[PDB]
């Protein structure tokens, strides 16, 4: 037989066998349902809606978001969710694989038990795994070394990773991800003053983030052009209905990640954060990470963020030794890529759970046996 | 929301755990490794003793 | 006239005259300042705030905290808070009185001569002193030998002292305070995952650790207890807002003062340093030490320790010889109450510094002339 | 679109000014719907009768109190944003830990849609529900409400401050609009 992984790393969610290149398809996680009374009697009521089915029927169809902040908001929902992508893509029973689980690390333990528990009860897998991403993220990046940032739709991380090990107390979490930004962004758009606001017309936002946005190279200087020019103003249309036009509007809003002030709080920012966190891990190590320095992902996806963030480093650190980042293309996708390597290796045989265990002992089991 | 969310996190997330952490299994490993008194001591008072 | 002491341990910092059983307030050392546009037109914009003040204010604040690692990290903002408790609490002009400082032993001179040159010219004051905590802590406790352990806010401390000398290479300083751990207890708190990041809220956990820590007599023991129990889990109130209710993550955090892997270093803790530092020190002195075994402050306040302290050095000690550790009830005041002893006894009017010192020789002068 | 279904129905701008005296006069907010309702089939003094401005006699039932649950509901023109209540503690729990208390304290209302006797105590019902019962909870809800804007206008316009805060017509010579959104709120 052959062994597969699910990526719930939020966002579209991402799942295929072990050696394939990329997930066979992909879904947001969006849940839905009917906001109106149904009043065609020969239409069939189903009562929710997941996935580009929903992505289409959207419109009397209202969203609920089943994972906050990382954390995974209701879980029949997930069940739903999860036995509709099974089926409906994979053609797949829970017998067939090896199942591979994709976490926030430092995250309360509950996703852990009850993720388990359903799936080895609800579901009935040959072999279970949950992983942290940052170790996808170096297998894939194939640098045994590192520290990643990748801030997707949910909570946003720092790790270093040191080549075959944790550093757990050098680690930072964060909920800066890009759906709250986005929801500042309509703070920013009644400037404008084309508002709207619902789930639905929030998610018209991804679109644009999508095209229109790019990150500041310079503040001040942006302004100063700003001030000037119209180049820095683009012209978009509606996903359907009016063409919108957009100016200092888009880039202003990266900027949030190094001043998370425009949605105000403090954490020092992702790059201050990082300096930081590597000032907690030791002297000589240093070196090797101002070497190498990766991110993936839903912010990452911007052009120039890489840039900016040289620039901050080149700030902070004495200049005197070397700094690169690394950007690769397919960032993304990255975890799930590194997921089927990970399937890969005949090792997870020796460190899946099995059924055996949960028999004899609870979800309790993970918490040792995993990290 | 204040349904949504709540029916599920305030229920739940009211009982968050139980084990004896791995983690702390490392943490019993490295104080091991890093009890020096134990170790230096024990095999120079074994070693010591034998004066001939 | 009469004369005034200053303590600059840190946590909240504690001033009293001469012969007072207990300084007239004590203040945390908190700086903060605004977060947001000030859009009470009618308030008044003060643009800094310490004390419980801010204490009460804090919300819109922000927090600096001027001491890391008992390192006062940014002068003009020492003098703001030290302007403020002398005119506010004290009523006190500097003229007024010998001033008597407070010091981390073995820390860079710096905080010596930056200390020293701003208080003689800044403030303008008859006479001025710095001692190390250690004295103090054995004049308090009246025991002319002996040992210390006070793990304040700040860095934390291993001296012996034999009567009237020191043993400066005996001597151990740690970044252990309680401060560090209480950030890594939000890294455990994820866990049950109700969770906040900031200075505020990490000073919230404070309280808990007043109220809801205990020792771990036995961690594996603990552990079945654990198993077995919900005594072990307490149950808790938001400072408003929420009950919240705790399981082992209580005991869990004193560990790291005996086990510094959970936020991982390594030193071997405090009582092998302890006896490590012993062991440096010479062979028949030893005895007293084993019967003179003194603590005190920040940490000390959690019950047990001394028990597992004692259980610990039974198992390093030869079990032949007496042991036991002095526990008083004041420890948290000790210090000030040891300087206002220290400041009862003629012999400083030998040994203060004096204007004119300061006069024809820099801040270089305490040096030798204090320890 | 309730009105038709007694179906006495008017559609013009003046038309729906009219409603506004009924609004005045009319309406009441329900402490309880469910119960309400059940009130509704038993009596009729939840119907009160009223006269055109000129014209006939009019009688209103449950069309009344029906309507400010809108507030707490609206679907009855649909939409979603959980309401004025559930928003309201939404946005609490976007704002910090400790403050809230004050503010649970410290809760305050005015102007238009507030004028209906009741909204205060059926809003306190609701954040009874939604706060941890624990905490002290109440709201004011002065008489002047709806004058209430232009009142602290007149407070704000009397400190000298502005002195030093107004636009002055030397700066829109020397600059323009944009003045205004540094220099303003
Ligand atoms: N074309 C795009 N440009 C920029 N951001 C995007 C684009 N497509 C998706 N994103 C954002 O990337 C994230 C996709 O989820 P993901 O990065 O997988 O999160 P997670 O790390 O939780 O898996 C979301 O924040 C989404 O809005
Ligand atoms: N009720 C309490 N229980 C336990 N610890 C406390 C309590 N009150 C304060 N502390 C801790 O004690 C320390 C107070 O500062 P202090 O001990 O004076 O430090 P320093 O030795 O630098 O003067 C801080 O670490 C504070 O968190």
């Amino acid at each position: 037989t052959t062994a597969l992984v699910c990526d719930n790393g939020s966002g579209l969610v991402k799942a295929g066998f072990a050696g394939d290149d990329a997930p066979r398809a992909v879904f947001p996680s969006i849940v839905g349902r009917p906001r109106h009374q149904g009043v065609m009697v020969g239409m069939g009521q189903k009562d929710s809606y997941v996935g580009d089915e929903a992505q289409s029927k959207r419109g009397i169809l209202t969203l609920k978001y089943p994972i906050e902040h990382g954390i995974i908001t209701n879980w029949d929902d997930m069940e739903k969710i999860w036995h509709h992508t099974f089926y409906n893509e994979l053609r797949v029973a829970p017998e067939e694989h090896p199942t591979l689980l994709t976490e926030a690390p430092l995250n309360p333990k509950a996703n852990r038990e009850k993720m388990t528990q359903i799936m080895f009860e609800t579901f009935n897998v040959p072999a279970m795994y949950v992983a942290i991403q940052a170790v996808l993220s170096l297998y894939a990046s194939g640098r045994t070394t590192g520290i990643v940032l990748d801030s997707g739709d949910g909570v946003t991380h720092n790790v270093p990773i040191y080549e075959g090990y944790a550093l757990p107390h050098a680690i930072m979490r964060l909920d800066l991800a890009g759906r709250d930004l986005t929801d500042y962004l309509m703070k920013i758009l009644t400037e404008r003053g084309y508002s709207f606001v619902t789930t639905a017309e929030r998610e018209i936002v991804r679109d644009i983030k999508e095209k229109l946005c790019y990150v500041a190279l310079d503040f001040e200087n942006e302004m100063a052009t700003a001030a000037s020019s119209s180049s820095l103003e683009k012209s978009y249309e509606l996903p359907d209905g009016q063409v919108i036009t957009i100016g200092n509007e888009r880039f202003r809003c990266p900027e949030t990640l190094f001043q998370p002030s425009f949605i105000g709080m403090e954490s020092a920012g992702i790059h201050e954060t990082t300096y930081n966190s590597i000032m907690k891990c030791d002297i000589d190590i240093r070196k090797d990470l101002y070497a190498n320095n990766v991110m993936s992902g839903g912010t990452t996806m911007y052009p120039g963020i890489a840039d900016r963030m040289q620039k901050e480093i080149t700030a902070l650190a004495p200049s005197t030794m070397k700094i690169k980042i690394i950007a690769p293309p397919e960032r993304k996708y990255s975890v799930w890529i590194g997921g089927s390597i990970l399937a890969s290796l005949s090792t997870f045989q020796q460190m899946w759970i099995t059924k055996q265990e949960y028999d004899e002992a609870g979800p309790s089991i993970v918490h040792r046996k995993c990290f | 929301x204040x349904x949504y969310x709540x029916x599920x996190x305030x229920x739940x997330x009211x009982x968050x755990x139980x084990x004896x952490x791995x983690x702390x299994x490392x943490x019993x490993x490295x104080x091991x490794x890093x009890x020096x008194x134990x170790y230096x001591x024990x095999x120079x008072x074994x070693x010591x003793x034998x004066x001939x």
